[PDB]
RNA sequence: AAAAUGUUCU
RNA sequence: AAGCUUGAGUCUCGUAGAGGGGGGUAGAAUUCCAGGUGUAGCGGUGAAAUGCGUAGAGAUCUGGAGGAAUACCGGUGGCGAAGGCGGCCCCCUGGACGAAGACUGACGCUCAGGUGCGAAAGCGUGGGGAGCAAACAGGAUUAGAUACCCUGGUAGUCCACGCCGUAAACGAUGUCGACUUGGAGGUUGUGCCCUUGAGGCGUGGCUUCCGGAGCUAACGCGUUAAGUCGACCGCCUGGGGA
């Protein structure tokens, strides 16, 4: 449940946790840990590219299963385990045949319940099956764009997509952001919604959280000189231009997509 | 262990399938140890408007005397199958056996 | 509840006078029937009649002189949430004697009046007029 | 009020049928009623004022 | 005159559309008790009956489709 | 609301002979009974108040039962709460 | 569609 | 201290019900989107204008999306402690009523403090958002019009979990019990009867209307009382201030 934090310290006030005691306390599974250094938001050139990123917290990347290969072999959950490198939780499964892998953790999905992937496979939470033999209407996530590929959407927290329709080779996604999407029927899509949900619940309570989170502060442009970001300057409080990037392009509302490839894939933009 | 008059109507052009799926459906209700206690095929008939986009569709009244989870199975399926169009599963006091 | 019977003996009394009723009927009891002997005797109904053995329902007669209810009125003025016992120097009179009160005493259920002839009074158990 | 005019049959008849058959079926009366939102409570004390007419 | 009760049944059927269609006017809306004189308990249960019908498309709801 | 086969055994159990069915124990157990079985639902149903009122009401008389048992024989109640897991 | 008000005490 | 069965409960079998909670779905309709047909109006009102419309509106057909509410049935009909509860289906679930019988044996009633529920609005976080619609805007009307009318239109209305705790939350009528003339119904049981036919004779529950005695300031109430009494609690003591 979310846990409000009573107010001993200023700082503890507005913590609110986002407590899950059937999250495994103790060492994740160490095969499917790998190393997953931080970059402080700097490319090959060693340049911050992306600001407010760094410090952090050191994170050990846990190999998830987003392609779902193992077709016809059931898996029981294990346990579900506390995944820092995004905001769902993620069920260890255990396959039939031995393997062990992470996977994005559903809704209702808890340790001893039972999972599979593949066209056979059964509609129910956390079975993975192609979009053809899932029913239109469905909440499903960890949605495929290409077939094989990988599932790209629907993996944060709470988040899911309703199946829509299937005109022919192509099921048409509502996705969270309430972008009308095409994408092929062959693609894979896990049943239910990724579980948990109660996550944007939370609040950091202080700078610190959001610290060890690997979010460094961020200036605004108006507390800057002209010459860092172009709101800089004037004395006192000024800002008389219109919002911009730290690069010039207007911020409140002129949209940044020039795809033209995949705008054959959108049916409806998001609103 | 209730009673249950189901009632579905199947999609005209799958009506060859329909005689199975009866089967497979008794099958589940005694899987469980039920009964079946009448089983009308009505077949093909018009309807007073079109359902999804269709006039006429394949009617099968069918009554059990089955525990609860093997309904729920039941109305799981019926849900995911695009076959059947309607179901409609009633709960009934008595057993039911006459013919409509 | 029924948390007062007496009261409601008197009640349904009262009741049939006024609607002309020849007999009223109620669950029996031994007060009940003490009160009622009372009555009798002082003269404001003909007879009492206690039927049954398991349930015991006891039957009044009531009088109707000249087309009109002999019991004027009939109030408990001892109650189960208020009791009233008179000594007997304390002792009431209904109407200035013409009318009777329903004293309970130790030596038994008796009207006002020979309670006070004993030398004694108690639970003024009801206004009778 | 779904009408048909029959064979060898007058216009004007088969038009007082049609309005015949609306009234019966209450449409115009209906929309009415659906012109305007009326509250619950309204249409209850209306009801009842309907209902003590109707002793007579 | 109320039918069902002279019959004696325990309850209407929806499947029985002959019995239905005739307390159902032509536009498809149920025909009310004081018309038909159909008893109370008989008249709900017709309705239900009905309702279950238009549900499962042996009677139509409206006479548009 | 109980089934009658559970309340049958919970007679049986109870009740001097078959048949003691208002016996004030047997009352309290089939109350008892009904009160743990309604206990899941209410937990899976929080906002079902009418419901709920039932249950409150239940509760109500069979503590009342175990009052009334307690001043006529203590030790059958004491007997009663401890072949019921009963607090008090 | 639109129609406000009438000084006090007798 | 011992009992008894009338009060109060329990069990058996049924009964009707928008009782409550959870979950499914159905059709109609409004809105929006896309596409077709088509052309100068549509929309609105008292009349207008704002508004929408030659960029093709409105009308009209097709396909889709969504949300909300459930026509008819529907009824001084029903159920619920009151608030309230209305498509159909399922799962969980509370109460009521009757039929007989069996059992418990006063276990009752009422209840300050306390606890719970409690319309609508409102508030909190997250969703949702068609229609309606405070606020707001414009148009009217007007002497003015911070309104009524029109056009739009946000919060809200919807859902989830909390809080709020009030309403003409009214039957303006506390709860439980007893008793007292009747009629007309409604509703829902049930016993009896050649159902010789939709009926006849009862007996219960709940309930609308009239009306007798009686009560009342009168209005009225009147077997569901505001009659007659009993138990318990609540509340009132001129108006304004408040
Ligand atoms: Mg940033
Ligand atoms: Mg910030
Ligand atoms: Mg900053
Ligand atoms: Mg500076
Ligand atoms: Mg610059
Ligand atoms: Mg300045
Ligand atoms: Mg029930
Ligand atoms: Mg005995
Ligand atoms: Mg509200
Ligand atoms: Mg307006
Ligand atoms: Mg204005
Ligand atoms: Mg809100
Ligand atoms: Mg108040
Ligand atoms: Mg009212
Ligand atoms: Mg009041
Ligand atoms: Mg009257």
């Amino acid at each position: 449940a979310v846990v409000k934090c009573k107010p001993t310290s200023p700082g503890r006030r507005h913590v609110v946790k986002v407590v899950n005691p059937e999250l495994h306390k103790g060492k994740p599974f160490a095969p499917l840990l790998e190393k997953n250094s931080k970059s402080g938001g700097r490319n090959n050139n060693g340049r911050i590219t992306t600001r407010h990123i760094g410090g952090g917290h050191k994170q050990a990347y846990r190999i998830v299963d987003f392609k779902r290969n193992k077709d016809g072999i059931p898996a029981v959950v294990e346990r579900l385990e506390y995944d820092p490198n995004r905001s769902a939780n993620i069920a260890l499964v255990l396959y039939k045949d031995g393997e062990r892998r992470y996977i994005l953790a559903p809704k209702g999905l808890k340790a001893g319940d039972q999972i599979q992937s593949g066209v056979d496979a059964a509609i129910k939470p956390g079975n993975t099956l192609p979009m053809r033999n899932i029913p239109v209407g469905s909440t499903v996530h960890n949605v495929e764009m290409k077939p094989g590929k990988g599932g790209q959407l629907a993996r944060s927290a709470g988040t899911y997509v309703q199946i829509v329709a299937r005109d022919g080779a192509y099921v048409t996604l509502r996705l969270r952001s309430g972008e009308m999407r095409k994408v092929e029927a062959d693609c894979r899509a896990t049943l239910g919604e990724v579980g948990n949900a109660e996550h944007m619940l939370r609040v950091l309570g202080k700078a610190g959280a959001a610290r060890w989170r690997g979010v460094r502060p961020t200036v605004r442009g108006t507390a800057m000189n002209p010459v860092d970001h172009p709101h800089g300057g004037g004395e006192g409080r000024n800002f008389g231009k219109h919002p911009v990037t730290p690069w010039g392009v207007q911020t409140k509302g002129k949209k940044t997509r020039s795809n033209k490839r995949t705008d054959k894939f959108i049916v409806r933009r998001r609103s | 262990m209730r009673h249950y008059e189901i009632v579905f109507m199947v999609h005209p052009d799958q009506s060859e399938q329909v005689p199975g799926m009866i089967e497979r459906y008794t099958a589940a209700i005694t899987g469980a140890e039920g009964k079946i206690h009448r089983l009308e095929d009505w077949g093909r008939r018009q309807l007073a408007y079109p359902i999804n986009k269709l006039h006429k569709a394949h009617y099968v009244l069918m009554n059990v005397e089955a525990p609860q989870e093997v309904i729920d199975e039941l109305e799981t399926t019926f849900r995911f199958n695009d076959a059947v169009i309607r179901s409609m599963v009633m709960r009934t006091k008595h057993a039911v056996t006459e013919a409509s | 509840s029924m948390q007062d019977p007496i009261a409601d003996m008197l009640t349904r009394i009262r009741n049939g006078q006024a609607a002309n009723k020849a007999a009223v009927t109620m669950p029996s009891s031994k007060l009940k029937v003490a009160i009622a002997n009372v009555l009798k005797e002082e003269g404001f109904i003909e007879d009492f009649k206690v039927e049954g053995d398991t349930k015991p329902e006891l039957e009044l007669t009531l009088k109707y002189f000249q087309g009109k209810a002999v019991v004027e009125s009939i109030q408990r003025v001892s109650r189960p949430g208020l009791r009233i016992y008179k000594r007997k120097d304390e002792l009431p009179k209904v109407m200035a004697g013409l009318g009777i009160a329903v004293v309970s005493t130790s030596k038994g259920v008796m009207t006002d009046r020979a309670a006070r002839q004993a030398g004694l009074g108690g639970e003024i158990i009801c206004y009778v007029a | 009020p779904v009408i048909k005019v029959r064979e060898n049959e007058p216009f004007d008849v088969a038009l007082r049928r049609f309005k015949r058959s609306c009234e019966k079926a209450g449409v115009l009366a209906e929309v009415r009623r659906r012109e305007f939102y009326e509250k619950p409570t309204t249409e209850r004390k209306r009801a009842k004022a309907s209902a003590v007419k109707r002793h007579a | 005159f109320c039918r069902f009760t002279e019959e004696g049944v325990q309850e209407i059927d929806y499947k029985d559309i002959a019995t239905l269609k005739n307390y159902i006017t032509e536009s498809g809306k149920i025909v009310p008790s004081r018309i038909t004189g159909t008893r109370a308990k008989y008249q709900r249960q017709l309705a239900r009956a009905i309702k279950r019908a238009r549900y499962l498309s042996l009677l139509p709801y409206t006479d548009r489709h | 609301s109980l089934s009658t086969e559970a309340t049958a055994k919970i007679v049986s159990e109870f009740g001097r002979d078959a048949n003691d069915t208002g016996s004030t124990e047997v009352q309290v157990a089939l109350l008892t009974a009904q009160i743990n079985h309604l206990q899941g639902h209410f937990a899976e149903h929080k906002k079902d108040h009418h419901s709920r009122r039932g249950l409150l009401r239940m509760v109500s008389q069979r503590r009342k039962l175990l009052d009334y048992l307690k001043r006529k024989d203590v030790a059958r109640y004491t007997q009663l709460i401890e072949r019921l897991g009963l607090r008090r």
